[PDB]
């Protein structure tokens, strides 16, 4: 049935995504706690120092670079067990098979909020000029995915 | 020794035994702030109290247990209600005016404060437990502020302890930093901005919380993320225990691992926060020329090339000369493939006039137990760590007893704010040198002019009134030490005198060499032969470098091979052949120290390129010389050193050597020894490892030099700006040039280029 | 004349003529190696490393783990959590079966009833993605109870299924009681003796399939199935139709031990509030200093519980489970040894199948129900 | 009931009983009295053989008699004929340098594949064992795995841009035998305990 | 004649072609194998989908099984362990099949939904067609080979 | 009450004259800290003006001669703070209905606080 959207339980634990508040300031603090609770070693975290005149989150303390291992990663919800801020929460997505091993590592950009797809979704609808088709559909999104649009006809 | 009792495990020790140290002897443990091995302990945090009982007659309040003494027959109680109730309180009293920083707090999982609460405070009253009792506003001040460019200061996460404040008054003896107000609103503030001493990076591994913070590393990762790497710091002769953190190849921050026989828990700024330029800056391949100009070249034709500029050359004419901090394998290979291909001059970059191996070796041991201190030179610039061990000798402090878990935390010996000796030392130096404050018996003389004071110290001349009250004071000393560096050592004029002063009283030596690795290769024979061709003087035709020579060496030479780490601009227009080489962070062997111990290297993660330690370099261009080398790789090299019959790691190595090659000494300029190595001003390190010139006001505004100007300067070993400064201490038409290299102690001409 | 036949499993049969003279077994190769690989995690780390060796009846692996550690540190599990973590241990038990029941019918060819055990397994598995947001590796059993509470729409779905199974395990039976060709197939095959079964340790639930009466919930009861409604099934002669017939009637009473427990579910909390054991309530990290050095603390380097050695033994579709944990007073364990069930359970193939056919030796292992990431793990 | 029989003898021929106050309890065994006093184990009642474990002791903080050691766990099944449930674990430490262990083989046919898995993965040898083959560790692998002082054998996992992490310089988790990232470890991080 | 339009516009009609006489021959081992006999249930051969942790002691197996295949082949990888090493890294387990076979596609799961493996050979699929590229625009050769 | 709305709508306006002055006087402003209560806060709401619960007014060297602080959402006895470090003088502005800012009894006007500020930089300020 890649015809008709599977639909999947509102708690599902797909795709990573990291989340905003209302004001626009990123809920990562790049502390880092995500990755050190990683059973299997899938996160690596560089943190860097805000600017105060232009701000990524509320601390003093933001996420530089941010990767986690797609294909390490055992998707265990662990990382968005250990976060004090809900920045790092599980999504929905698991359409995001692909060919080239480092292509699977995800980034900060790859994750945030805004975006809608996965890695290979995104890149082939960018070679072919035609919106993101996401293949699943759920009853409402979890208080967690605060901002996460996406196709909740239920 | 006493008899006490901890819970149920009775144990012996030392009468003057701090109860901290006999309950953690026994195998236990309590919650412990303020105390700090090597400090003065004071109850202040009041975290460490046991119950005493003494005849058992329990005592009616709690002993603070740290600076407590321990009675014959005395009991300890670490685990009564009584106690843990009282523990988890004063864990709460803690954590009450807290910020709430911990994921965002660079002081991550290594942070005493976090640790401890979490292992004796929350305690259990016998549903819903409590957290947190305290439900009012937090204090609130200043955050994350820098002191210095190496350490940045969070107020409101200071815990009060006393550590850091007592520490400046204690060790290095620089009071620049202390408490301000008083009640709930006291905190830790300065005056003295720069944060002035040369030991000011103690603190930051101290500080039991993120109060006091390495700035060098700020934000790079979290503690448990880093790799730790345990080695030496080859900077200087005395060659401290320390950690080197990296993470993907980088180097984060450097930290003091703890070595109580030499340095114990210190260490020194420039072995702490010269770090910037290992990771920085790096030649990753090895270079060759073509056309006027050096290009990429594989390891292959690199050692084709090498061949070549090789083949037309008669083995009497070559050149081995290795850097300072050259391990001491890299050494006694360069002394075979100079011995087989039999040639006079083979050398290393810091190389004494006067051998360091003249002197019987002095362990810092010796030096607490010492009587007398004859000092010429300053410690505090040639061997850092001497400061430190002088400041707790001039204290009459001596090694503690070892327990159980080794040094104690709690030494009752050391008490807060101590009386300093001045009647225990005399120093010698071109300028007011900064121990020469705890030296009664101090004067200031003109560079190498020490082979005079010597001479009046033997008894065959008239020195001034502080050299004869000197000479005197050694006179009736019983067992005292001499310390000496860079005149002394560089001149065989005084050398020769000061080992006889020290031959005829029974006493041991601290040559102050200004290379590191100095007291071991001239244990390999790395020392240049009749001919004379020394690391300055440009002797050879063909030769092997490990490092940046002066340009006077190089000019002329009919093949170069410079084995750096880093490309300089004086090998990209005078060099043949240039190879990527390790620092001494990425190396891996041993060293051997001023007290003649014998230390450890261990290889850190680094980026190293295609880079290929000297040991590898020198097999290579031994075989394009003939005779293939008898050392490959490090495991098969430990048994050439174990068959010269070299103690193993911190074992000392007796080597005696009467020699002495002289040289003379063309004094415009003095190359001041300096603490700050040239090749550490990168970064954050970059105003702090500038040059600098020192002259009387006179004669300073006499050779057109404002007391704040940036001044070009050239040397034989090079041309340098340099901040200039008005000193009435020196030494009246002589100029004072920061020497931030191995050679150091050095006269030398030159002059002011405008 | 040696043949090698070789699930993942490989096995050696020798074998001059029809009969079969002796079956040398070969594993090893899901040999993923967690006895090891679990020396160096946390507590709460491993949790996820149970789940992956028996996949199949996977929650009693978390279970049987949790077990052995709560008795440990001694910590309290919750009422609440208790009948969650016997409501889900069973629905698990059911998907296992589900599916040695499945494989079974296809055997027999019989293909509509199949085609509906995998829809069964199918809703049991999306309950589990309700609640635990997974199919499977659940991480949701936790040291103190369980990781949250269930979602609203979990009690109703659980109604529907646990409406329409009471008849349906009964359906199953049926086939294969009103055994047509089943009879003729597994009457004779496969002899456990009552007394060499208990010398091999074939504790598999396929023991009481030979007329021993030994199911753990009852001999040591452990997370209060000392107070269910509990009917232990046993079959007659030790063959592979009372084996099949054994898990079926297993099907039953743990449908029961379901609506049972599912009657005693009063709100409340869900793990042991003990901030020792339990990370600090999720709200106050914006308020308690004490809570946040707890949970930084909590979640990098783990809990330490006491040196010492402990073991509780747990009953699954596959028979006696159990970790023995060595603990050394650190944030990880110092040794990991997991009883297999399925690993004893084998020993008990060479002579389950000696002088019998050979095509019927397929059905002869598929009755000993093994998982080979049990066996080799 | 069965236990109190073996108990009783334990303490009357010095034979050390170890006790948790968790439900588990040990007997230890000296080396020779072993084979025979276990032969006399089964004929006493004891049915069946849970398991058998293997422990490597090399890196525990605590010293122990000798560096290996074996445990077994016998039963009288509750579901038989004169089944009590008497349950309970004998040790065997066995000298570092002699890896030698007769077999329970005569006796129980469990100890057939757990034998050979704590020969696989210990180097334990069992004196008269059908056949002492690897089991789960593949052929020509050298060594065994399941002792201390064999590595894990991690890898790095990788990231974008030359960014690694090593598993063995990562892990914030303490080991037992470990002091810490601070000076020392006590308190409720030496060993915690609650007081249900 | 390699490079013309005749014959490239036959290999591409060839590709096109077996880009739909895909023969998948699964190749479960662990939790994986399970998970994939859930989307074989809800519909000589190329394309070797391995679904689940490969052993070292089961490595040299899938070696042959992959070697004694018809030509233009396929690799589908399943989840974690296949992928990676997975959770799983130490000494008994290979830390990526590629280290034995040619990966084709990779599916990230633990173990990967039913409905995700579907998208996984739509993949593959589109590869043979050669109508695919990496994150770094290069066009991707259809097999690995 | 509802007060501590209008005390936090008037710890925005306290910051609105930090900025101003420090402009002004060409004097570095520094945000100190934000509230803990926002950073941790997650799915949780948060109403709140600003998220910036300690502010600074400091010199060249980046000591301060004075800061200021509100206290969080959460903790009890609300006050605003004001303290010159190293001068031993703190206040405590509460928030009256209808009068507004109070010291006590003497309203907290922009004037009194610049006169405040200005008697703080020249008397404390290293460089
Ligand atoms: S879901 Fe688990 S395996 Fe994946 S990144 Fe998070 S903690 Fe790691
Ligand atoms: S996602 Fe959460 S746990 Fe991870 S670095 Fe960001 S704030 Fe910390
Ligand atoms: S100093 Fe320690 S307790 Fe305070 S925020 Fe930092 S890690 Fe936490
Ligand atoms: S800054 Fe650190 S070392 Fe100094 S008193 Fe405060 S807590 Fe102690
Ligand atoms: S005194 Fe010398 S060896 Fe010690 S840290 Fe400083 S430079 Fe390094
Ligand atoms: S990836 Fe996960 S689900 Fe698949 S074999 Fe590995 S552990 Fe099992
Ligand atoms: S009072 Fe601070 S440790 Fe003794």
């Amino acid at each position: 049935y890649p015809d008709a959207p599977v639909a999947l339980k509102p708690r599902f634990h797909g795709r990573h995504v990291l989340t905003r508040h209302p004001n626009g300031l990123e809920k990562c603090i790049g502390c880092s706690l995500c990755a050190a609770a990683c059973p299997a070693y899938a996160i690596y975290v560089e943190p860097a120092e805000n600017d105060p005149e232009n701000p990524v989150s509320a601390g003093e303390r933001y996420a530089k670079v941010y990767e986690i291992n797609m294909l390490r990663c055992i998707f265990c919800g662990l990382c968005e067990e250990a976060c004090p801020t809900g920045a790092i929460v599980l999504g929905y997505d698991f359409e995001m098979a692909d060919y080239e091993y480092s292509d699977l590592v995800y980034g900060k950009e790859d994750m945030l909020v805004d975006v809608v797809g996965t890695k290979p979704q995104r890149r082939e609808a960018k070679r072919t000029g035609k919106p993101v088709k996401v293949g699943y559909v759920v009853p409402y999104v979890r208080p967690e995915l605060e901002g996460f649009k996406a196709p909740t006809e239920g | 020794m006493v008899r006490v009792k901890v819970n149920d495990r009775i144990v012996e020790v030392p009468p003057g035994t701090s109860v901290m140290d006999a309950v953690f002897h026994a195998g236990y443990d309590v919650p412990l702030f303020c105390s700090e091995k090597h400090l003065s302990p004071i109850g202040a945090c009041r975290m460490c109290l046991v119950r005493i009982g003494l005849p058992i007659q329990w005592q009616p309040k709690l002993a603070a247990s740290c600076v407590t003494a321990v009675a014959d027959g005395m009991v300890v109680d670490t685990l009564s209600d009584v106690v843990r109730e009282a523990q988890a309180g004063m864990v709460e009293f803690t954590l009450l005016n807290h910020p709430l920083d911990c994921p965002t707090c660079d002081k991550g999982g290594a942070c005493e404060l976090q640790d401890r609460t979490v292992e004796y405070g929350l305690y259990e009253k016998y549903e819903l437990p409590v957290y947190t009792r305290f439900e009012f506003t937090r204090r609130h001040v200043d955050k994350h502020h820098p002191l210095s460019p190496f350490v940045i200061l969070d107020r409101e996460r200071c815990i009060h302890c006393k550590r850091c404040v007592r520490y400046f008054e204690e060790v290095p003896g620089d009071e620049v930093l202390d408490f301000i107000e008083r009640g709930v609103h006291t905190f830790i503030g300065t005056m003295d901005f720069g944060l002035p001493s040369g030991f000011s990076g103690n603190i930051t591994d101290i500080c039991p919380v993120g109060a006091l913070l390495d700035l060098t590393a700020r934000f790079r990762a979290r503690n448990w993320e880093m790799e730790e790497t345990p080695t030496t710091c080859a900077l200087c002769p005395v060659g401290c225990g320390i950690t080197a953190d990296t993470r993907s190849g980088e180097l984060l921050r450097i930290r003091a691992r703890e070595v109580p026989e030499v340095n114990e828990i210190w260490i020194c700024d420039a072995g702490r926060f010269g770090h910037e330029w290992a990771d920085q800056n790096r030649l990753k391949t090895p270079l060759v020329r073509k056309e006027g100009r050096l290009v990429e070249a594989t390891w292959e034709e690199a050692f084709l090339a090498l061949k070549e500029g090789l083949k037309e050359a008669r083995g009497e004419e070559v050149g081995l000369y290795l850097a300072h901090d050259a391990t001491l394998e890299e050494g006694l290979l360069a002394s075979e493939l100079a011995k087989a291909l039999k040639t006079p001059h083979l050398d290393f970059q810091g190389r004494t006039a006067a051998p360091a191996s003249l002197f019987p070796p002095a362990s810092l041991e010796d030096l607490l137990q010492a009587d007398f201190a004859l000092v010429l030179g300053d410690p505090t610039e040639e061997a850092p760590i001497l400061h430190l061990r002088l400041s707790e000798f001039v204290r009459d402090l001596k090694p503690p007893h070892r327990y159980n878990h080794g040094t104690p935390f709690a030494d009752l010996q050391i008490k807060e704010r101590m009386p300093r000796r001045t009647d225990k030392m005399a120093l010698f130096a071109p300028y007011r040198a900064p121990l020469m404050k705890w030296a009664a018996i101090h004067e200031v003389h003109r560079p190498g002019e020490e082979r005079e004071i010597l001479l009046a110290l033997l008894g065959d001349k008239e020195g001034s009134e502080m050299v004869a009250k000197a000479k005197e004071a050694w006179e009736k000393a019983k067992n005292p030490v001499l310390i000496l560096g860079a005149g002394v050592l560089q001149d065989t004029v005084a050398a020769e005198r000061a080992r006889l002063l020290a031959e005829r009283k029974g006493a041991k030596v601290l040559a102050m060499t200004p290379a590191a690795n100095a007291r071991g290769l001239e244990a390999m024979g790395v020392l240049p032969g009749a001919k004379g061709a020394s690391w300055d003087e440009p002797g050879a035709l063909y030769a092997y470098y490990g490092f940046v020579p002066p340009e006077e060496a190089l000019k002329g030479k009919r093949f170069v091979v410079m084995h750096l780490s880093h490309l300089h601009p004086l090998a990209e227009r005078y060099a043949h052949v240039v190879l990527p080489a390790p620092t001494f962070y990425e190396k891996r062997g041993h060293l051997v120290n001023l007290e003649g111990r014998v230390l450890p290297l261990s290889p850190a993660p680094i980026e190293n390129g295609e880079a290929e330690g000297a040991l590898q370099v020198l097999a290579l261009l031994a075989e394009a010389l003939g005779v293939r080398p008898p050392f490959r790789l490090h495991l098969e090299a430990q048994k050439a050193l174990k068959a010269r019959k070299v103690p193993e790691a911190m074992g000392r190595l007796s080597f005696r050597l009467k020699e002495l090659r002289p040289k003379e000494r063309k004094g415009a300029f003095y190359l001041r020894p300096t603490m700050w190595k040239a090749h550490q001003a990168v970064g954050k390190a970059q105003e702090a490892a500038r040059a600098e010139l020192w002259a009387h006001p006179e004669t300073a505004r006499a050779e057109a030099l404002p007391e704040g100007a940036q001044v070009a300067v050239e040397t034989p070993f090079g041309r340098v700006e340099a901040r200039v400064v008005h000193r009435e201490d020196v030494p009246k038409g002589h100029l004072y040039l920061s020497a931030l290299g191995p050679a150091a102690g050095l006269r030398v001409e030159g002059r002011v280029l405008v | 004349m040696t043949l090698n036949v070789g699930g993942v499993l490989r096995l050696m049969v020798t074998l001059s003529g029809e009969e079969v003279l002796e079956v040398v077994p070969h594993i090893g190769y899901l040999h993923t190696g967690f006895e090891k690989t679990m020396e160096h995690r946390t507590y709460l780390q491993n949790i996820t490393y149970t789940p992956r060796m028996d996949y199949l009846h996977s929650f009693a692996h978390d279970l049987a783990y949790a077990l052995a550690v709560e008795k440990l540190l001694g910590a309290v599990v919750p009422p609440r959590a208790e009948t969650i973590r016997v409501i889900l241990n069973e629905l698990s038990r059911l998907a296992s079966h589900l599916v040695f029941l499945g494989t079974g019918l296809l055997d027999l060819g019989a293909l509509t009833p199949f085609f509906y055990a995998f829809r069964e397994r199918e809703t049991i598995l999306d309950l589990f993605e309700w609640v635990t947001g997974q199919r499977f590796h659940h991480n949701y059993i936790r040291i103190g109870g369980v990781k949250e509470d269930l979602p609203e729409e979990f009690v109703p779905e659980l109604k529907k299924l646990l409406e329409v199974l009471p008849h349906r395990i009964d359906e199953y039976e049926a086939l294969f009681a009103e055994s047509p060709i089943f009879y003729e197939r597994a009457r004779g095959v496969g002899v456990i003796p009552p007394e060499v079964a208990i010398d091999l340790g074939l504790t598999g639930g396929s023991l009481r399939a030979s007329g021993v009466n030994y199911d753990v919930r009852k001999a040591y009861p452990y997370s209060g199935y000392e107070t269910y409604t509990f009917d232990v099934p046993l079959g007659e002669r030790g063959d592979v139709f009372d084996r099949m017939l054994v898990r079926i009637r297993e099907m039953r009473e743990s449908v029961k031990i379901i609506k049972q427990a599912l009657e005693r579910l009063e709100p409340g909390p869900v793990r042991d509030p003990n901030p020792q054991i339990t990370p600090p309530p999720r709200h106050l990290l914006e308020t308690s200093m004490e809570a946040v050095i707890y949970h930084f603390k909590h979640y990098t380097e783990g809990f330490h519980p006491p040196k010492g050695e402990v073991y509780v033994p747990t009953e699954s579709a596959r028979g006696e489970l159990g970790y023995y944990i060595v603990s050394d007073g650190g944030s990880m364990p110092y040794r990991v040894k997991v009883r297999a069930p399925s690993f004893v359970n084998l020993q008990s193939l060479p002579y389950a199948c000696k002088g019998e056919q050979v095509p019927d030796m397929v059905a002869i292992i598929a009755s000993l129900d093994p998982v080979m990431g049990d066996v080799d793990r | 009931m069965r236990l109190e029989r073996v108990l009783e003898e334990a303490r009357a021929k010095g034979y050390p009983i170890e006790d948790n106050g968790l439900g588990n309890l040990w007997v230890v065994l000296p080396r020779e009295r072993f084979k025979e006093e276990m032969a006399h184990y089964k004929a006493m009642g004891f049915n069946f053989l849970a398991d058998i474990v293997g422990l490597d002791y090399l890196t525990y903080p605590d010293p122990r008699p000798e560096r290996f050691a074996v445990v077994y766990e016998l039963v009288s099944l509750p579901g038989w004929k004169d089944g009590d449930g008497s349950r309970f674990f004998v040790r065997v430490y066995v000298p570092e340098e002699d890896p030698r262990l007769p077999t329970v083989t005569d006796l129980w046919g469990s100890a057939n594949f757990l034998e050979r898995e704590v020969y696989d993965l210990f180097g334990i040898v069992f004196e008269g064992h059908p056949d002492l083959r690897k089991i789960l560790t593949p052929e020509d692998l050298e060594g065994h795995p399941l002792r201390k002082d064999y590595p894990l054998g991690e890898t790095p996992t990788l990231f974008r841009e030359g960014r690694y992490i090593i598993p063995a310089e990562f892990r914030a988790a303490l080991t037992g035998k470990d002091p810490g990232l601070t000076f020392y470890k006590g308190g409720s991080r030496k060993g915690y305990r609650s007081l249900w | 004649e390699r490079e013309g339009i005749l014959f490239t516009t036959l290999e591409k009609l060839v590709a096109w072609g077996r880009s739909n006489s895909l023969w998948p021959a699964t190749f479960g081992l662990a939790c994986c194998a399970i998970e994939m006999m859930a989307s074989t249930d809800a519909r000589q051969a190329d394309v070797m989908i391995v679904a689940g942790r490969l052993s070292k002691k089961m490595a040299p197996v899938m070696r042959r099984v992959w070697e004694q295949m018809p030509d233009p082949k396929w690799v589908i990888s399943m989840g974690a362990c296949a992928s990676s090493g997975g959770m799983f890294n130490n000494y008994a387990i290979v830390q990526n099949v590629d280290s034995v076979v040619p990966v084709d596609v990779y599916v990230p799961g633990c173990p990967p939904r039913p409905e995700a493996l579907i998208y996984a050979v739509m993949q593959l699929q589109k590869k043979v067609r050669g109508q695919a590229y990496n994150e770094r625009g290069e066009r991707l050769p259809p097999v690995a080979a | 009450a509802s007060s501590e709305r209008e005390l936090y709508e008037a710890w925005v306006e306290l910051l609105s004259w930090m900025r101003e002055y420090a402009q002004a006087k060409g004097v570095r402003f520094e945000k100190e800290a934000d509230f803990p209560d926002f950073i941790y806060r997650m799915e949780r709401p948060y109403d709140l003006p600003t998220t910036i619960m300690t502010a600074s007014l400091s010199d060249g060297l980046g000591e301060p001669f004075l800061l200021a602080d509100v206290s969080p959402r959460h903790a009890k006895l609300k006050r605003i703070g004001l303290r010159l470090p190293r001068a031993h003088i703190h206040l405590h502005a509460h928030y009256e209905p209808g009068k507004g800012l109070v010291t006590g009894k003497i309203p907290l006007t922009k004037e009194r606080f610049f006169a405040l500020a200005d008697r703080a930089r020249e008397a404390l300020a290293f460089a």
